């Protein structure tokens, strides 16, 4: 009268989530609201489910839905409390807790333990380990089951249930972690740091990692390697720019004749470039730009009135033309080109008439009207070299032009040539260092700044931070800034810092008399320096890695805009491997082991001593426990389970007697139960010294006698640290308290 | 003369359907307008271009969408930030204005399948790409999975545009990894500058078979409570039945990040029909922290932690309740929703909140005005009650202090607080003030709200202010914009404001007038007032049997929602959420991060009618030279 | 291409005129035939831009306005000598003009032959145990094996695993920029002097086959410096007309009499 073993199916799928499934409304809507019906199986877990739906509608956008719970239930049935994970070897105990929620009925149950060859257990292939057993209604009953695993990898223990003169029966199949004897441990292989430009040779360096060492790897456990290939980004120092509320004053209203349109314009459009430039809008006040663009249209709007017929300029119409008044309004219309809306035909036509009639024919500008106001053309105030200055002025406002004009002029590249050519003739006897200098921007602007010419322009910079020449030091400033365009123009950034900080140490936010020029250029300069000038340290490394487990050579490429990026690479192997890495930057290589490391000391039961011992009374025995804590000080309170061996149950007395005590105590639960069926018991301890061993006796019994006798056990621990707990087993005859197994070569047979 | 004006939000976002409003304030005949957005300072490329005509019909008022696009020139450089110059051409007239340009143009929301996992376990996880209204967008999203050290160890790039919105994803943990607060991060990748994030824990675990519940008493401790904090202890197993076994409970004062344990708390009480019952005495309380003085423990936070053992000894489960507060004063007084500024010379309108020590909102906690007790009000069911003061035309700042009065508190237990409100600037020194109020109930869609627009200046001017404009801003945009007739000789109009799902969960409107006052000049006078609306789904989405089930049993499960839209689903043991219940995703959490992405920081009016605006998060900008001053701030002041 | 015996160890001297040797032709490679050809075309495009203008002042001259634009002041006999004086300079730069059409075409071919010729005897710098390197590069890399060559500084770069390839940076040799015909000559007239004798049939050396294309590179690039020179040439006769068509136009653009129009010319 009772289901047979095989007839009872397991439950085995306990899934801790599941129903991760994507569904879509589509019935047609009632009252604007759609349903769907979903018809899910419920897995074996008697738990209560949460189910969570979130929603998407291209219309409703997101919603979550309140949490909805599904509480499956069962009268009967058995919940297997299974470790995560035991030892290779280490005998454990595991319980299954039966559940009998009948209201009124009293049932028994017959529960046995499937064998497993994984498993040494009191259950054989010939023999099966049942147990009959006796759950009070609406009570809970616990069977302790003593195994031994013998497998690494998962392994399933199977428990099997059925109820007398009932059809009702539960199984449940759990799996088991089995883990190495051993403790996870990690090791830093090595860390070195890549550097090709100065650790590398030829602009490569190569490393190699040596396998590690693992001597204290337990056998056929798994490893893995990981490799980390850190970029190190270096920022670049920036001098700071200039304040933006120093140029508040620089915006003008532009007003007067033909040249003093030029000098009220020209700050206005040097100062809203430079903002534009650095970006200082914000603390400028962002509305302040219209009111400059508008001045900078008017300023422009009057200086056409000027423009003669030739398309040259002059300070009045009737005036002749000058070649240095043109070639400034060109520069400046050229800086104005991404501001306003210049009509490229005048600039163009100027150009044009530059090219076409004031240029000798071997190349040299000349100026046959000077200008009205002399203060205006700055460093050209004083001139000795005046052809030369003349044609690098020039021809670094055609340079200028280039980009806007050069397909409306087809001779302006062989302007430049020719220019560039008498340049590049008498380069070498120039004097001053304002001519050098300007010269020297001319020059770069078009790449013939090179071997003695460069040579001649570096050694001219007075103290390598600037070109000073004695006289006005609004010349020497813009000397200054003409050198700092064409250094900048050849990429040497090792050179700029010092200009810059000297051109900010002279404090110069322009200013009006005399002005115009050294204003103009010394913020062009400036501009031209926090745009160009590098923030950052170059990084551009490629690396590579050549692993024998690997088939082929990987790589990874790191960039500035990725440099923060923690590339990495994962191995399941310990080999040796070569590392290469080429270009610019840095990077620190890290390589990592993982792997299980041999016990070094008592893997467990480090805290807590225990000496369980029994003993024939004077059948009935004596079961004796001692504990101890290894600390400096007692323990605060400690929870000792105790499991009783099959058929042995305590005696009521002593447990009474032990409740009554002064620092143990006993749930009136325990004391309640019946003398039968108390087959697990805990008693509470206040307090365990950790200089003695406090011990406590009490008389065990037999209720039932049985072929064999399972192992009983003890467990100790405090109530906050349950991992650290310490178990012992007892048994009358095998005194150690194992199952007999064989251990050949490490590998245990059962017995 | 005509007085043409632009309003549309101090911040725009890449790739979104930004609404700006226009208005002709005195025009005659049609005007047509033309809006460009141009990059700032470039002024280059034409971003967006619309086309419209303001007519007598449409009162002169129109509104114009664009949707800037997200051009590969927007970059944080160094930094720094991006702006755009929106430009409206009124017929000849031009009004610029130069508005901040904020990257970060969505959401994105992470779910885990679960809360806590296992190594070897696969972590199953899902990303939802929602633009800045939560509709579903199709974008480029690439997410990391990150080790507690930092370590990216995974990283993937998707695009959403194949799927409504989410994108399901999963990764296997290594056997190898190691423990903690494992994290997931993603991005869209035009905008790397906000990443979201969700933690998973990571760790060695098996489900507990009942769940622990720590339930103080009153949720708080007060200090000369000499009874002592009572904490019950209920422990249920997961499948809804009662517990019996043994507890653990010990006591602990935290402050700040700092934990102190009082090693004399720790009582061992019996778990019987489920619940236990432990005091936590004051004698104890006091010795465990060297007996200072019973003041110097206000402002610290009790921790129970308990355990709970079953009596077969075969289960073990820890919870615990942090922060209790302990607290001289039942309550605690917010002004965080009331407006800072007030107009002399009217009705002030205080909304009060005042909430339980925890953060719940207090139901119905009398309050009241020093000096005023006469008048009293209640809170509503979600903390917060409206105090109406008058106020003298002084200039001055204005102190004003509130205190429970509850019937069944002593003195010195009621809660109280300050502030200070200092005066609404009038331009021209012409007293000419706007005054908005709303019945504050607990406001939820569907219902009538009943905006009043009061008006305080010269009866010499009245007759010249014939409409009120108002705007709705919600969820950083303009979710509508209208004009509220007026006539001469009436103060007070009432605008009937139906309220539909779309405004959820807050709105601020904003209302404003114009005139040609003293001296000729454009006095333009705004007020703002900022409404709650009760959160909840902006659709619908309810989970429901469709018919207790056995293990392996078929259940009919019913998902009914809103039409088309896409349904994900997971199921989860509730064993796991007593391991760990952080980082759930709920729709509270939703409207939090919308709350705190909001553009404008204040409830109401500011200092003058630029503050008003800008507080709003609206710029407005006039032929006549009316504007609100420039913002360079993504997060707003403090 | 290959050792053979030879009179004696390779002195520090003899390294460094083999350096000399492939830096001149290296940079004989990259940028100075360049160089060359460039400024040689630039002679024949300098010249039809002096006709462009003189065509355009003419047109100033005789035109739509030659009564309005400046020039109105000029009376007819003024006119008469100012196209007299005119068009014998157009004559003038006319008669150069193909005679630097010839030189830059000429240029344009030579180019290629010193780049080629350069490029090979420069070498590629392979890895010669596995591809064998070329030219310069080659003798360098294959030379100095290891008791042959006492008093260098080897690369060491990781692909040396049996090279012993001298390191040029550290000769020491001045950067000087004369890449002229003579330079590679005078270089090549060091290694010869410097460079260890064949033994007839002890310490190896390396043959001499680079010298086919080194040598020859010298030849060529004579020949290009040459039509250089001829294309400057005709450069200088133009500028002797040109000036004279530049002054007379300035002076007439500043108003000035005829006595100095012709005199400035003149």
């Amino acid at each position: 009268d009772i289901i047979a073993e095989e007839n009872i199916v397991s439950r085995s799928e306990f899934p801790e989530s599941w129903l991760w499934n994507v569904e879509d409304l589509k019935e047609p809507p009632k009252n604007g609201i759609s349903t769907k019906l979903m018809n899910i199986f419920l897995k074996d877990s008697i738990t209560t489910w949460e189910i969570l739906a979130v929603s998407m509608s291209d219309k409703k956008g997101i919603c979550v839905a309140d949490p909805f719970e599904v509480t499956v239930m069962q009268d009967f049935f058995i919940d297997l409390r299974l470790p995560y994970s035991v030892v290779r070897n280490e005998q454990v105990e595991i319980r299954a807790v039966l559940y009998n929620y009948r209201q009124n009925q009293e049932l028994k149950v017959r529960v046995e333990l499937l064998h497993n060859p994984a498993f040494c257990s009191l259950a054989t292939t010939k023999r099966r380990h049942q147990q009959t057993v006796t759950i009070p209604p609406k009570s809970s009953l616990s069977v302790p089951y003593v195994i031994v695993p013998l497998k690494t990898g998962l392994q399933e223990v199977e428990v099997k249930a059925a109820v007398y003169h009932h059809f009702i029966s539960d199984g449940v199949r759990k799996s088991l972690k089995v883990v190495p004897e051993g403790i996870r441990m990690n090791k830093t292989v090595a860390v070195r740091t890549l550097d090709p430009e100065r650790l590398g040779r030829e602009g490569v360096q190569k490393e190699d990692i040596p396998p590690a060492d693992l001597s204290d790897q337990v056998p056929d456990t798994e490893s893995e390697t990981r490799i980390l290939l850190q970029g190190t980004p270096v920022a670049q120092m920036t001098e700071d720019a200039v304040d933006a509320e120093r140029l508040k004053h620089l915006i003008v209203t532009p007003s007067g004749c033909g040249e003093q349109n030029m000098i009220g314009m020209t700050p206005t459009v040097i100062a809203v470039h430079y903002l534009d430039e650095t970006e200082q809008w914000e603390k400028f006040g962002l509305e302040k730009r219209q009111g400059a663009l508008e001045l900078i249209k008017k300023g422009y709007t009057q200086q056409l009135a000027f423009r003669q017929p030739s398309s040259a300029f002059a300070a009045f119409v009737k005036r002749a033309p000058s070649t240095w008044l043109t070639a400034y309004v060109v520069k400046v219309f050229s800086l104005a080109v991404n501001l306003i809306a210049i009509d490229s035909q005048v600039l163009c036509g100027a150009v044009k008439w530059l090219i076409l009639e004031k240029q000798k024919p071997d190349g040299v500008f000349q100026e046959d009207a000077p200008v009205i106001h002399q203060e205006m053309i700055g460093g050209l105030r004083n001139n000795n070299e005046k052809d030369m200055a003349l044609t690098a002025f020039v021809l670094i406002s055609l340079q200028e032009a280039k980009d806007i004009c050069e397909e409306q002029v087809n001779s302006l590249p062989g302007s430049i040539t020719k220019a560039g050519d008498f340049l590049e003739a008498n380069y070498m006897n120039l004097q001053r260092s304002y001519t050098v200098a300007i010269a020297g921007y001319a020059l770069a602007q078009m790449g013939r700044l090179k071997g003695p010419l460069l040579n001649k322009f570096l050694t001219t910079a007075k103290d390598k931070n600037r070109w000073e020449d004695p006289g006005k030091q609004l010349y020497n400033v813009e000397a200054t800034s003409y050198a700092l365009l064409a250094l900048l123009q050849l990429k040497d950034f090792d050179f700029v810092p010092p200009v810059v900080r000297w051109l900010n140490e002279q404090r110069y936010y322009g200013g009006g008399y005399g002005s115009t020029q050294a204003t103009f250029m010394v913020f062009q300069a400036l501009a031209q320096y926090q745009k160009d000038a590098p923030d950052h340290q170059e990084l551009n490394l490629d690396v590579s890695l050549q692993l024998p487990s690997r088939s082929s050579k990987i790589t990874h490429r790191i960039h500035w805009e990725s440099a923060s990026l923690l590339r990495s690479e994962e191995t399941k192997e310990n080999e040796g491997f070569t590392v290469t890495a080429e270009g610019k930057g840095q990077g620190t290589l890290s390589v990592v082991t993982m792997y299980h490391a041999k016990a070094k000391d008592q893997l467990t039961c480090n805290k807590f001593d225990l000496k369980v011992t029994i003993k024939p009374a004077p059948n009935t025995m004596i079961l004796e426990i001692c504990t101890r804590y290894r600390g400096d000080q007692d323990a605060t309170m400690s929870i000792l389970d105790i499991s009783m061996m099959t058929g042995f149950a305590p005696d009521t007395d002593d447990l009474k007697q032990l409740a009554n005590g002064v620092d143990r105590y006993i749930s009136k639960y325990e004391l309640d139960k019946a003398f039968s069926d108390r087959n697990t018991l805990i008693i509470y301890l206040d307090k365990v010294s950790h200089s003695e061993d406090d011990c406590l006796a009490f008389k065990v019994h037999q209720y039932f006698n049985v072929e064999l006798i399972q192992p009983g056990a003890v467990k100790v621990y405090a109530y906050y640290n349950l991992e650290e707990s310490c178990t012992r087993f007892y048994h009358p005859e095998k005194e150690d308290g194992k199952l007999n197994k064989l251990c050949r070569d490490e590998l245990c047979r059962c017995a | 003369s005509p007085m043409y004006s632009i309003i549309t939000p101090n911040i725009l976002r890449l790739e979104s359907e930004e609404t700006m409003v226009l208005e002709a304030h005195d025009a005659q005949g049609d005007v047509p307008v033309t809006v460009t957005v141009h990059d700032f300072p470039g002024k280059k490329l034409v971003l967006s271009s619309e086309k419209t005509v303001l007519t007598p019909a449409t009162n002169h008022m129109g509104n114009v969408t664009f949707t800037i696009p997200a051009n590969r020139e927007f970059k944080s450089e160094k930094g720094r930030n991006k702006f755009v110059t929106v430009q409206a051409t009124f017929g000849t007239q031009v009004v610029e204005k130069v508005v901040l340009v904020s990257l970060q143009s969505g959401y994105l929301f992470i779910q885990t399948d679960k809360t806590i996992y296992t190594p070897g376990s696969t972590v199953l996880y899902r990303i939802f790409t929602v633009n800045h209204k939560l509709l579903p967008v199709g974008r480029t999203v690439m997410v990391n999975i990150e080790n507690p050290e930092g370590i990216p160890v995974k990283q993937d790039s998707l695009s959403s545009q194949n799927q409504l919105g989410v994108l399901p994803l999963s990764w296997d943990i290594p056997e190898l990894v190691n423990m903690g607060q494992w994290k997931i991060r993603a991005y869209y990748e035009n905008s790397p500058q906000q990443v979201f994030s969700t933690e998973f824990e990571v760790k060695e675990y098996v489900l507990p078979s009942f769940e622990v519940i720590v339930e103080p008493t009153e949720k708080f401790y007060y200090i000369y409570n000499e009874k002592g904090l009572e904490v019950t202890i209920t422990a249920r197993f997961l499948y809804g039945k009662k517990v019996e076994g043994t507890a653990f409970v010990i006591f602990g004062i935290q402050d700040g990040e700092q934990r102190i344990s009082l090693p004399e708390s720790l009582k061992r009480i019996p778990i019987e029909d489920g619940s236990g019952e432990v005091v936590l005495s004051r004698k104890v309380l006091l010795d465990g922290v060297q007996n200072p003085r019973a003041e110097d423990l206000v402002g610290k936070s009790l921790y129970v932690s308990a355990t709970v053992i079953l009596h077969s000894g075969s289960d073990m489960v820890q919870a615990e309740r942090s922060g209790i507060p302990i607290v001289t004063s039942p309550y605690q007084i917010h002004f965080t929703k009331t407006p800072k500024y007030f107009k002399p010379g009217m009705p002030f309108d205080l909304m009060v909140f005042v909430t339980n020590p925890d953060g719940s909102p207090a139901y119905r906690v009398p309050v009241a005005v020093q000096g005023e007790d006469t008048v009293q009000s209640l809170t509503q069911g979600d903390g917060v009650a409206k105090l109406s003061i008058n106020t003298h035309p002084s200039q001055k700042p204005l102190s004003i202090t509130v205190r429970t009065k509850k019937q069944e508190l002593s003195e010195a237990e009621q809660a109280t607080r300050t502030m200070q409100a200092l005066p609404y600037s009038t331009v021209g020194n012409s007293n000419n003030y706007l005054h908005l109020s709303v019945l504050r109930t607990e406001l939820r869609p569907g219902e009538t709200l009943n905006v009043n627009f009061l008006l305080r200046m010269d009866r010499a001017h009245e007759a010249k202010i014939r409409y009120y404009t108002y705007l709705i801003m919600n969820k950083g945009r303009l979710l509508k914009a209208g004009r509220q007739v007026r006539e001469p000789g009436q103060d007070l109009v009432v605008l009937p404001l139906s309220i539909t799902t779309d405004f959820i969960p807050s709105f601020r409107l904003v209302a404003y007038y114009t005139l040609i006052g003293a001296s000729g000049q454009r006095e333009v006078v705004a007020d703002s007032v900022w409404v709650d609306v009760k959160d909840s789904c902006v659709g619908s989405l309810v989970v429901k049997s469709g018919q207790q089930p056995v293990p392996g049993q078929q259940m009919t499960l019913k998902i009914e929602g809103d039409h088309g839209a896409r349904v994900v689903l997971v199921a989860v043991d509730k064993g796991v959420f007593v391991l760990n219940k952080k980082n759930k995703l709920t729709q509270s959490k939703i409207w939090d991060v919308v709350e705190k992405a909001d553009i404008g920081c204040t409830p109401g009016s500011g200092k003058d009618y630029a503050g008003v605006f800008s507080d709003a998060g609206l710029t407005f900008t006039s032929s006549s030279g009316q504007q609100t001053a420039q913002r360079a701030e993504l997060q707003c002041p403090q | 291409d290959n050792r053979v015996p030879g009179d004696k160890n390779l002195t520090k001297e003899g390294a460094a005129a083999l350096c000399k040797m492939k830096h001149l032709a290296d940079k004989v490679a990259e940028k100075r035939s360049q160089e060359l050809k460039d400024r040689t075309q630039n002679f024949a495009g300098y010249i039809e831009f002096e006709l462009y203008r003189i065509d355009y002042w003419l047109e100033k001259l005789n035109g739509p306005k030659g009564r309005k634009d400046g020039y109105a002041k000029l009376s007819d006999s003024d006119i008469e000598k100012v196209k007299e004086i005119f068009d014998k300079a157009k004559d003038g730069i006319a008669k150069q003009l193909p005679e630097a059409k010839k030189a830059g075409e000429d240029a344009e071919k030579l180019h290629t032959e010193v780049k080629e010729a350069a490029a090979n005897a420069r070498g590629q710098d392979l890895d010669d145990h596995k591809q064998k390197s070329t030219g310069l590069y080659r003798v360098l890399n294959w030379y100095c094996i290891t008791p042959n060559c006492d008093g260098i500084q080897f690369r060491n770069h990781y692909l040396s695993v049996n090279r012993s390839a001298i390191d040029c940076s550290s000769t020491g040799y001045e950067e000087n920029y004369d890449w002229s015909a003579n330079a590679l000559q005078v270089a090549l007239n060091s290694w010869e002097n410097v460079k260890p004798k064949k033994l007839e049939s002890h310490p190896c050396t390396m043959t001499e086959e680079w010298q086919t294309h080194y040598k020859e590179t010298v030849k060529k690039l004579k020949e290009l410096e040459g039509a250089h020179e001829k294309g400057r040439r005709a450069h200088d006769a133009m500028l002797g007309y040109a000036n004279t068509a530049y002054a007379v136009n300035t002076k007439v653009e500043q108003e000035k009499p005829l006595a100095e129009v012709i005199a400035a010319a003149k």
